[PDB]
């Protein structure tokens, strides 16, 4: 992450990240709104930082330093660039609506007011279509990830140490190989749990709470839509095994 | 320190999320309490031995019956978990959770874990369940449903005040440890 969002979102909730002469302006339901809404960009903000974790510490580590054999640093990490793609541009239109709503003279003070409509885009149209297909494909390479770094870290002096390099510093104690790939795993999973609670708190404005109810609906149906298109795949699985599913 | 890895399962209202929360904060939040779990590796010494315990929520899966397993991969620990003041939570551990667990992590200790336990004398949870003709679960109910369903052991906690939650960790990395 760059160090302007991450001071932007260093604070635990909303309502410490801004003045307290500005938070003491507003009522209590907007307060919880607003506390939702910046958990689910924060930890937007993290989930985009997990996919750099992967893009740029591993995987382009493993192709400048190693003699990987071609076609394992693709199998380690399925569909990464697709995945940053996603996320990148979500979280963008994210922080540039929390941009547009700062008060003049700040850089901490805002209220964002019309998330509804940015969620129903990023879960409608092509933008939806693309996240069903890249989890679709990612989820079903998952198992298939793990067991070739399993292999690789057991087998391979030079990708041990390489591996034991880049994860030494604390800052990267929860981001393991194995551990982003089930960070992102999970990441599509935890949508409606956020976008429920902002929804219980948005009420106030009519054609917000419908907003959001729409985005839900969309959200679980991404979700359904994904967990019927995946089958593990597996090295040296035979056919019969498959089609005998 | 050995890296051991520990996922919490159970039903969406068993309050696993917030477990994991005052665990990893060592504290109950004060301000917000937060939504989602991503993921935390605590540093944990048990009986001499030091630790790196990874946690997990599959907090968000219950509705995902194969986006939910890629959670289990290498698990050494599973809390299951249930509500006490939710019977109802109790009574889908032995035909839904147990045998996807025993399924996807064969082998692996289960440690059976009543949450919330300071509702138990929590008198709207027992005018609320009485409407139903229920109580909420008592102590000989959770001990007897970890005996019937093979679990490791029986554990109680609340999140709320943390009692108990420091225990319950501590116990999973000595179940995680053995062989
Ligand atoms: C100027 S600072 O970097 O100390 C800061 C940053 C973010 C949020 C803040 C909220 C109140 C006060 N100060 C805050
Ligand atoms: C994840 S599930 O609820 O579909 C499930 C439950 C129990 C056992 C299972 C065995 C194979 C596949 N799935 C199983």
């Amino acid at each position: 992450s760059m160090e302007m969002d991450e001071k932007d979102f260093a604070a635990d909730s909303w309502s410490l990240a801004v003045d307290s002469s500005f938070l003491q302006q507003h009522k209590k339901e907007v307060m919880k709104q607003q506390d939702v809404i910046y958990e689910l960009i924060q930890t937007e903000l993290h989930h985009v930082r997990t996919l750099k974790i992967m893009t740029r510490l591993f995987r382009t580590g493993m192709l400048e330093e190693l003699h990987l054999e071609p076609g394992v640093v693709q199998g380690l990490f399925p569909c990464v660039d697709e995945l940053s793609d996603i996320h990148t541009r979500f979280l963008s239109q994210l922080l540039e609506r929390r941009r547009q709503a700062l008060c003049p003279g700040s850089t901490r003070n805002f209220v964002i007011h019309r998330l509804g409509d940015l969620l129903i885009s990023q879960f409608s149209g092509p933008s939806a279509e693309q996240m069903c297909k890249t989890y679709s494909e990612f989820c079903s390479r998952h198992s298939k990830a793990l067991k070739l770094y399993k292999e690789l870290y057991a087998r391979d002096k030079r990708f041990q140490q390489f591996i034991r390099k880049v994860t030494r510093p604390a800052v990267l104690k929860r981001h393991g190989v194995q551990e982003c790939i089930l960070l992102v795993t999970q990441r599509i999973t935890k949508y409606p749990l956020l976008i429920s609670r902002i929804l219980q708190h948005s009420h106030g404005i009519e054609e917000e709470r419908q907003d959001l109810t729409t985005a839900l609906g969309l959200v679980k149906e991404l979700l359904s839509n994904v967990d019927e298109g995946i089958y593990q795949l597996e090295k040296g699985a035979r056919l019969q095994e498959i089609y005998n599913r | 320190a050995i890296r051991k890895k520990l996922v919490i399962v159970g039903d969406g209202a068993c309050g696993k999320t917030c477990l994991l929360i005052v665990f990893s904060k060592d504290q109950f939040p004060e301000v917000y309490v937060p939504t989602v779990f991503e993921n935390y590796v605590a540093d944990i010494e048990v009986d001499g031995k030091q630790v790196e315990l990874a946690l997990w929520d599959t907090a968000g899966q219950e509705d995902y019956d194969r986006l939910r397993p890629l959670s289990y991969p290498d698990t050494d620990v599973i809390l299951m978990c249930f509500s006490i003041d939710s019977p109802d939570s109790l009574e889908n551990i032995p035909e839904k959770w147990t045998p996807e667990v025993k399924h996807f992590c064969p082998n692996v200790p289960i440690i059976l874990v009543g949450n919330k336990k300071d509702l138990r004398n929590d008198e709207h949870t027992r005018r609320e369940l009485a409407k139903m003709k229920q109580e909420p679960v008592k102590p000989e109910e959770g001990r007897d449903m970890a005996n019937r369903i093979g679990a490791f052991g029986y554990m109680e906690c609340s999140a709320k005040t943390k009692d108990g939650v420091r225990e319950v960790f501590e116990m999973a990395t000595r179940a995680a440890l053995q062989a």
